[PDB]
């Protein structure tokens, strides 16, 4: 399923990658999930 | 290690 939660990618979102792991960049916030952003 | 992505608290 990968991250299924019913929840798929964040809205208003942009995913990148540090300087593994990955994260879908909370800019619109102010950090970034490392693990889900909503599970 | 691990770190974190860039753009953090201003």
């Amino acid at each position: 399923f990968e991250i299924p939660d019913d929840v798929p990618l964040p809205a208003g979102w942009e995913m990148a990658k540090t300087s593994g792991q990955r994260y879908f960049l909370n800019h619109i916030d102010q950090t970034t999930t490392w693990q889900d952003p909503r599970k | 290690g691990t770190p974190p992505p860039p753009y953090t608290v201003g």
